[PDB]
RNA sequence: CCCGGCGAGGGGAGUGAAAAAGAACCUGAAACCGUGUACGUACAAGCAGUGGGAGCACGCUUAGGCGUGUGACUGCGUACC
RNA sequence: UGUAACGGGGCUAAACCAUGCACCGAAGCUGCGGCAGCGACGCUUAUGCGUUGUUGGGUAGGGGAGCGUUCUGUAAGCCUGCGAAGGUGUGCUGUGAGGCAUGCUGGAGGUAUCAGAAGUGCGAAUGCUGACAUAAGUAACGAUAAAGCGGGUGAAAAGCCC
């Protein structure tokens, strides 16, 4: 049926609670000192320290 | 206040763009990118290019320190105004919007 | 107006209307609702309005006013520049001038400035006597019985 | 140059060992309310806000003296109306002080305002000289 | 003569209310409390300073029976005795000087005790 | 001049009296919104109140009863036409 | 379909009746202000100020009166770039539309006099012109039926391509 029913004011336009964000850490560790990931070590060519799967 | 680079204009509506901008106040401008690029919306790197673009200027632009720039507050507004058509009842409704968003970062010191 | 008359559709399957006249006088781009009649209409000032103690101002100022001197010869007329001086013997230098008279003479440069119309020759024209400070009067004796119009 | 009595909260608590319990009951369970709201402490704010505290001493015993005590259902029927019901009469419940024949205050702060939050301050024990469960400066 | 809706509309509204707050949306802060439904929220003041005073009575007197009750003195009884004195009839506020002056006013009582009592 | 995406937007410069005149050009409020100073505050009823006032972010006073609003207590009541 | 006849709660007398008697106590007549009508007085008198009588809820009707966004006038007349003025809130002023002011602003404008009357003093025409605050993360997301890498180029390819 048609909306015969109030604006999305306080009790609907509050609602946030458990629509939230995952709040990641992340590590330094400058084997990767630019192009690393929270702590996936490249985001692309799957490098760790020489021959892995296409780095170096 | 220091440094406001905005942005225009997104395909999305305010409510995906709004959602992110409380986490980065205060106390994340040292490692800004990390919550943001690893959190990968449409939303979080906007506020992410919008952040790189504020404060790759002020540190140059000032001389203030790139470290104690403390990312105060980061709000949001609309408009103006954007209209589009998808005829689904061709007589009443068909009518899709884009409110759009620019975001107002304000940036500020410890 | 040119608007579409009378009427494009019948007005029900929806659930929700007014109207649809498209004019009515109403709404848009149209216009004088009350029915565009050129009011043409001479209020209509009665013989004995003017006959008609209409002078008797000058009894009620009586001092500084109906300003009584000479008739319409004494300027140039080429330099109304000149003329407050001329204006000295009824005072008023430029206030208002006009004077209530009747032969035609030089003197209708009192206008230059705005002021009134003047018009000067007999018919005084009652909205010069209401309500200006200066309301002059000046020549001699036709102001008998009806002459008091002057 | 104001003669009321904000807040007051609460000044006066009045910390009387409660001799009536059973032996004259009835006359004073109907007024444990006009007590906690005055004929000594009607002094202060008696209409709003404040709080009290005398110190019961047993439950059981109501006495109530008349053929009420014996067919008197107490109900409740906390749920979907509770369908199935209960009927133990005012003797047979007052064998455990639990949330209407003991209390009093139930009867008498009906809707709940003035009661809204100072519920438990009695303590709601009950016992004598084998456990007092009361307080420890002097009470009267 | 053109009018295009001014100047009152407004006044007669808000302009110098001091109040924030009022009757929020659809009932107010659109429009449709400013011409019509203005005059409500003051109207609870509109007789009760006469009607609410009953409530407070009982906190004067209260010094007048509180510790008299004891000693046997029950305001109302007490008074029957009281306003056989045509001196004495305006007990009704001014004896609230006894929660207070009560080392001096607890001998008011022995005056005519002996035919009062 | 500087910054990013050989981009958007800004932060100063500046023709300018002005950029709250900036080429989504009208010296400019209305439906709705983002972050903040303080609240009442995740045991709720009853047009969300004006009261009656306790003290709170704050701003006066050689003290001197206040210039401020969400509105603990709860009183009154059903604003329409 | 929760015991649901004082509103509760059933009070062995608090009660029922009979005799006394003091408080509570709508707006209800009193303190005491203020005063629209219709009358009566002291006297005044263009007419009015107070006394005294009746008395002050007011959509059908006749009586009788207040002010404005400004047009048509008071008026080279006094006022303004030393600001003429809103949305507003320092302070009260009237019986009232509202203001004479003023506070903070705008950035050009007025009637403290009376004369003038009609585009005529909005929120309720199931609104109306352009709408959208609105139903939430609003398709069945476009039949549910396709996949798989290894690469290539590059500002960015599940698609372009081998």
């Amino acid at each position: 049926a048609v909306q015969q029913n109030k604006p999305t004011r306080s009790k609907r336009g509050m609602r946030r609670s458990h629509d939230a964000l995952t709040a990641v850490t992340s590590l330094s560790v400058d084997k990767t000192s630019g192009e690393k990931h929270l702590r996936h070590h490249i985001t692309a060519d799957g490098y760790y320290r020489g021959r892995k799967v296409i780095a170096k | 206040m220091e440094t406001i680079a905005k942005h225009r204009h997104a395909r999305s509506s305010a409510q995906k763009v709004r959602l992110v901008a409380d986490l980065i106040r205060g106390k994340k401008v040292s490692q800004a990118l990390d919550i943001l690029t690893y959190t990968n919306k449409k939303a979080a790197v906007l506020v992410k290019k919008v952040l790189e673009s504020a404060i790759a200027n002020a540190e140059h632009n000032d001389g203030a320190d790139i470290d104690d720039l403390k990312v105060t507050k980061i709000f949001v507004d609309e408009g103006p105004s954007m209209k589009r058509i998808m005829p689904r009842a061709k007589g009443r409704a068909d009518r899709i919007l884009k409110r759009t968003s620019h975001i107002t970062v304000v940036v500020s010191d410890r | 107006v040119t608007g579409s008359g009378k009427k494009p559709w019948r007005q029900k399957g929806t659930g929700r209307a007014r109207s649809g006249s498209i004019k009515s006088p109403i709404w848009r781009s149209g216009g004088v609702t009350f029915a565009a009649r050129p009011q043409d209409h001479s209020q209509k000032v009665n013989k004995k309005m003017y006959r008609g103690a209409l002078k008797s101002i000058l009894s009620e100022l009586v001092r500084q006013d109906r300003l009584i001197v000479v008739e319409k010869f004494s300027v140039e007329a080429p330099k109304t520049k000149l003329l407050a001086q001329k204006l000295k013997d009824m005072a008023l230098e430029d206030v208002l001038i006009i004077t209530g008279e009747l032969d035609e003479n030089l003197f209708l440069a009192a206008r230059n400035l705005h002021k009134v119309d003047v018009r000067d020759a007999t018919g005084i024209d009652p909205v010069s006597l209401i309500a200006f400070d200066k309301v002059v009067m000046t020549a001699d004796a036709v102001k008998q019985v009806e002459e008091m119009l002057a | 140059m104001k003669t009321f009595t904000a807040k007051p909260e609460t000044v006066k608590r009045d910390w009387y060992v409660v001799d009536a319990t059973g032996k004259t009951l009835g006359r004073l369970a109907t007024e444990l309310a006009r007590r906690l709201r005055g004929k000594h402490k009607a002094e202060y704010t008696p209409h709003v806000d404040t709080g009290d505290y005398i110190i019961v001493l047993n439950a059981d015993k109501v006495a109530v003296t008349g053929n009420k005590r014996t067919d008197k259902v107490y109900y409740h029927h906390t749920g979907h109306i509770g369908g199935i019901k209960q009927a133990t009469f005012e003797e047979m419940i007052a064998r455990r002080p639990e949330r209407v024949i003991e209390i009093a205050v139930k009867g008498m702060l009906p809707k709940g305002p003035l009661g809204r939050a100072m519920f438990r301050k009695l303590k709601v024990y009950a016992g004598n000289e084998h456990n007092h469960a009361a307080q420890q400066p002097q009470v009267l | 003569a053109r009018v295009k809706r001014g100047v009152i509309a407004r006044a007669r509204h808000k302009k110098i209310l001091k109040q924030a707050k009022g009757y929020y949306g659809a009932r107010s802060r659109v429009y449709r409390v400013a011409f019509q439904a203005v005059i409500k929220a003051g109207q609870y003041a509109y007789r009760d300073r006469r009607q609410r005073k009953r409530q407070f009575r009982q906190l004067w007197i209260a010094r007048i029976n509180a510790a008299a009750r004891q000693n046997g003195i029950s305001y109302s009884k007490f008074i029957n005795g009281l306003k056989k004195a045509s001196v004495e009839i305006d007990r009704k506020i001014l004896a609230d000087i006894a929660v207070f002056d009560k080392v001096a006013f607890t001998a008011l009582v022995e005056k005519a005790k002996a035919a009062l009592a």
